[PDB]
């Protein structure tokens, strides 16, 4: 794609010095220029704009329950899943509402379903997925999960991930699986599901040379993208609806065409550890990259990047002569 | 008038009830948490070395702004600094009303 | 243009910057001990009561009236109850008052 790309800013967070837990989620708000971070013991907080400015932080769930899994975004605020519960705030910080249950065991991903962003279905390592309703928070229904679950993303079908490298295309109104699909021998690293196209990275420990492809208009597997350098991470962009970006576990990334994938594009990444994280922003012209040292890298271009479609400012807060105080008495 | 002192006593009345322990909504993870943050910007506040910032005037001044619900936004944190709200005074007076009348009904 | 008693206003702000502030010059837990527990309780007393069946009584008369008498430091005496309901606690407006300018003074310092 583009030549001019570069690291726009590199944040490390948490600050060095208390400790090195990266980001265990991230996500570019669709609504916001917001950048939202998940980490260990519950703990969320957002950035904004170019400089990923700290902006707010919340809880989500007691020390004890482990890190964030997941965000979703809706007009009132973020949703954000945890181990045991789910978690919506507005963001600008406050609660919405926190809902725990006692299928709730081990939740690791969710999707929005057939309401558009009224309803979502939260699932895991556990033998429950159970449905929500956004605006109430309240479970509306439980359903059993054929299979344990560790990504979800939602394009036609809500396309569930497996622990055993498959991906289950899961109906968003009837919640059967219509087709499942074996995208790697033992296991799945990462996945994306954009305008019918399924991507994934994984192995048979061991990632594969490549980025295997999913046709979702059309039901059938294509040739898989080679990735000489292994695959780690992979994002669908946006706005080019073919194009993917694909990263190494060592931050060389390639931009590639679904449709001629010989033709593509190299950067490098000069991460100083391996990759954790990799989310493209919604407006195509910002990416993120964080590794295990707890950098957190954004890419783009120096003058034109912007995360959401309408780069708008966000509510903040708001001398010669400035003499003077009287304490409480 | 007397509207402050109202509102003074309003908040001794919401906060910190002892019917409040074990109750989610006062949590961290709670809707109504916002309101002991916005108790801790107004009348606990410290310098740096954590001296008391005991100054009458921003004492007033937020109550006042609370009272008329006016739409400029503050920085409310935990003690912790890992909770962090932007809120108007707007909102916030919404938000104390709606604890006051759980109180009532 | 706010219009405000200059006593009454004072002494409900100096309340809220002593109570729950929990730990304090080196003090843990020092709204929550001491002198300091005393006013804690008599917040409870004065704008956390409840009737029989557990209904706030929300009276501002009666608000108005203990925090006058608190400020006045009158010699009358109130009954004041831990929050587990075991433990009442006698004292006067006026040792009450000393507690609270103490509490109070030691945040100026």
């Amino acid at each position: 794609m583009d030549a001019d790309w570069d690291e726009v800013t590199r944040i490390a967070y948490p600050a060095p010095g208390t400790f090195p837990r990266p980001a265990t989620a991230v996500a570019f708000d669709p609504i916001a220029e917001l950048l939202w971070a998940g980490f260990d013991r519950g703990r969320v907080c957002s950035f904004y704009g170019r400089d990923l400015t700290r902006y707010t932080a919340f809880k989500i769930q007691p020390a004890s329950e482990g890190p964030v899994r997941q965000f979703l975004f809706h007009d009132k605020g973020v949703i954000v899943l945890g181990t045991r519960s789910v978690h919506m705030a507005m963001r600008r910080g406050p609660a919405l509402w926190n809902i725990r249950h006692e299928n709730m065991k081990d939740l690791r991903c969710m999707s929005f379903t057939s309401k558009g962003t009224q309803e979502i279905i939260v699932a895991g390592w556990q033998d429950t997925m159970l449905v929500i309703d956004v605006l109430k928070g309240d479970i509306i229904k439980q359903i059993p999960a054929q299979h344990h679950y560790s990504i979800m993303k939602k394009s036609r079908y809500i396309c569930a991930a497996t622990k055993t490298g498959s991906v289950d295309l899961i109906d968003p109104l009837s919640f059967k699986i219509v087709r499942s699909w074996q995208a790697h021998a033992s296991y799945i690293n990462d996945m994306d599901a954009q305008n019918d196209f399924i991507v994934t990275c994984g192995g048979s420990y061991m990632l594969d040379p490549y980025v295997n492809v999913f046709d979702l208009k059309n039901m059938a597997s294509m040739k898989p993208m080679p990735f000489p350098p292994l695959a780690a991470h992979v994002r669908l962009h946006p706005r080019m609806l073919t194009t993917a970006i694909v990263t190494s576990q060592h931050g060389q990334m390639h931009v590639v065409d679904i449709m001629n994938p010989n033709s593509s594009t190299v950067r490098y990444a000069n991460i100083s550890s391996y990759v954790k994280l990799f989310e493209i922003a919604p407006s195509g012209e910002a990416l993120v990259i964080g590794d295990a040292d707890c950098n957190i890298h954004l890419w783009g271009s120096p003058t034109k990047i912007h995360f959401t479609d309408m780069a708008i400012p966000i509510e903040l807060p708001e001398p010669v002569l400035d003499w003077s105080e009287t304490p409480l008495s | 008038n007397g509207r402050i002192a109202r509102s003074l006593m309003k908040l001794l009345t919401i906060l910190e009830r002892g019917d409040y322990d074990g109750v989610p909504s006062w949590s961290e993870t709670g809707d109504r948490y916002q309101l002991k943050l916005f108790r801790d910007y107004v009348f606990h506040r410290v310098d740096a070395d954590g001296k008391p910032n005991l100054s009458i005037g921003h004492m007033l001044t937020c109550m006042s702004k609370l009272e008329a619900g006016v739409d400029e936004n503050i920085l409310l944190t935990s003690r912790d600094n890992e909770t962090v709200f932007v809120l108007s005074y707007r909102e916030l007076r919404q938000m104390y009303d709606r604890a006051f009348n759980e109180l009532v009904k």
